[PDB]
């Protein structure tokens, strides 16, 4: 019986305007009559929760507590409470979550490093490191995008925030992508996008192909007519 | 003291001019046309679609721009290319340069 | 309309600074021209105006001329002596053009291309 | 270990250079890293590695990464800055790679200036 309280990402909101907030309990016992109630800080309950979990195949039993709120309410930053009331421990545990206050806004500085030439000599796989830096608050979101088709996340892996050594407040993150070298040798640029609530239109992005990233070759051919 | 004949902020060209009023001899002066270009060798050819090749040629028909396919991100007016995001698909905006697309 | 500057050898006698304004290949005649100097029309006698004699090779078009002199010592302040054409067949019926010392042709360039990744910006 | 040198863009800002040391596809877990330059090491505060993550594409061969961040005003000077890796599966238990500025420098320019008035 361990409960994860899952606040939606700012990204999830801003791409849905649907600020569902959930809390999951993991590896408890799936009896029936499993009961969890969402309440505000006031104690007053809120809208219910449907499509709740069932018994897991590997005994890591679960139960999703769905909820909803108005976005400004979360912006207002008041504590939210889903409490587990099941006979396993009919003692009501307290899952209280909020939004921190006082965090300033700071922007991602998305560089994008290209695969090391060495890795291009093992002759199969290539790796690209989308990077974000020096930003506040936490919880950036990223995905990778190329040729106008999205890249299903099982290609890429992303870090989570963790403070800069130098910046007292600003976090950072990563992302990693693995691709066949011939695919990267094909040209075939790649674009990593980031969405984060200090970014003007909320979304910036950068790209790289073989030619942009660390080229050995500079071929300008510039013509200047009619001086 | 120079006289900016042209200042094209989306080609980073800047043709100035300056009469080098000589040592105070008679009017044996020669006027002087400084030029300056900062070619990027980083950008696309479709400046506003980062899914194209980079660039090789940089052609300056100065006649044409002594007065629209020009290839530097001008600092002040900013760009964007609507870009799909998936959380289900969604076809959504972007901000291809920061610090200038700030609706403020 | 063009505005040719004086000749270099003109600018060695050291008195006569001729200036030429002009008009080319147009229909119809009756066009009026005058020269403007800093929003100030010149002396009408100071210049001398042609009449629209017809084109040599064009079917029926017209062209005329006008010439004006000043002190060549003045051809150091310059002020580009704007010649104001005035023809009926213009979008606003005036196609002003002007030329000064700094205009024209230099014989000392210095092109100065630079080259860098730190670009795509045009500060 | 593949070491990656800081992005030109970051050096453009010439603000602070971050070098990323990217260990790859290995087993088992419990890798370790620390940063070495001129043979004496740097405090483990000058860099940060999250502990091993699973790799998606391959089965549970792991990866990790630490990032060394330095004054570019120094990374402009040399300072080869190598990243040491410890792993039980390693035929000598300890590997290093390194990089400096002259590691992504392009070899050749190919300028073609055709100044004319035609
Ligand atoms: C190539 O560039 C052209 C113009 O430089 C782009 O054309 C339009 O760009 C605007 C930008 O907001 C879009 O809203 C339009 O939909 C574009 N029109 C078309 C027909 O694409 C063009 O988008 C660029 N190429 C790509 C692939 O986007």
């Amino acid at each position: 019986i361990r409960v994860f309280a899952i606040p939606p990402s700012f990204a999830s909101i801003f791409l849905t305007k649907s600020t569902k907030l959930t809390c999951l309990v993991t590896d408890l016992t799936t009896y029936d009559s499993v009961t969890i109630s969402w309440t505000r800080q006031n104690g007053e309950a809120v809208k219910t929760h449907t499509n709740i979990s069932e018994s897991h195949p590997n005994a890591t039993f679960s139960a999703v507590g769905e909820a909803s709120i108005c976005e400004d309410d979360w912006n207002s930053g008041e504590r939210f409470t889903c409490t587990v009331t099941h006979t396993d421990l009919p003692s009501p545990l307290k899952q209280t979550i909020s939004r921190p206050k006082g965090v300033a806004l700071h922007r991602p500085d998305v560089y994008l490093l290209p695969p090391a030439r060495e890795q291009l000599n093992l002759r199969e796989s290539a790796t690209i490191t989308c990077l974000v830096t020096g930003f506040s608050p936490a919880d950036v979101f990223v995905q990778w995008m190329q040729r106008g088709q999205p890249l299903s996340p099982e290609k890429y892996v992303t870090s989570a925030p963790m403070p800069e050594p130098q910046a007292p407040g600003r976090y950072f993150a990563h992302s990693i992508l693995t691709v066949s070298e011939e695919e990267w040798n094909t040209g075939e640029t790649y674009t990593c996008v980031v969405a984060h609530e200090a970014l003007p239109n909320r979304v910036t992005e950068r790209t790289v192909d073989k030619s942009t990233g660390k080229p050995t070759l500079y071929n300008v051919s510039l013509v200047m007519s009619d001086t | 003291e120079r006289i900016v004949l042209v200042d094209n902020k989306c080609k980073c060209a800047r043709i100035t001019s300056r009469i080098i009023r000589s040592s105070e001899d008679p009017n044996e002066d020669i006027v002087e046309r400084n030029i300056r270009i900062i070619v990027p060798l980083n950008n696309r050819e479709n400046i506003s679609d980062p899914t194209s090749p980079l660039r090789t040629r940089f052609v300056y028909h100065l006649s044409d721009l002594c007065k629209e396919t020009c290839y530097t991100y001008d600092r002040n007016k900013c760009y964007t290319a609507v870009v799909p995001l998936v959380y289900g698909t969604k076809m959504v905006e972007t901000a291809l340069t920061p610090d200038a697309c700030y609706p403020d | 309309v063009y505005l040719l500057p004086p000749a270099r050898e003109q600018l060695n006698l050291r008195e006569s600074a001729t200036i030429t304004c002009l008009v080319t290949g147009f229909s119809p005649a009756d066009v009026f021209v005058q020269w403007m100097q800093r929003g100030q029309p010149l002396s009408p006698e100071k210049y001398v105006t042609s009449a629209p004699m017809p084109e040599p090779q064009a079917p029926g078009r017209y062209f005329a001329h006008s010439i004006l002199t000043v002190s060549e010592e003045e051809w150091n302040t310059g002020e580009t002596y704007t010649c104001v054409v005035a023809h009926e067949a213009l979008p606003n019926r005036v196609t002003e053009r002007t030329v000064d010392k700094s205009t024209g042709k230099p014989t000392l360039y210095n092109v100065s291309l630079v080259m860098s990744d730190t670009a795509g910006t045009c500060y």
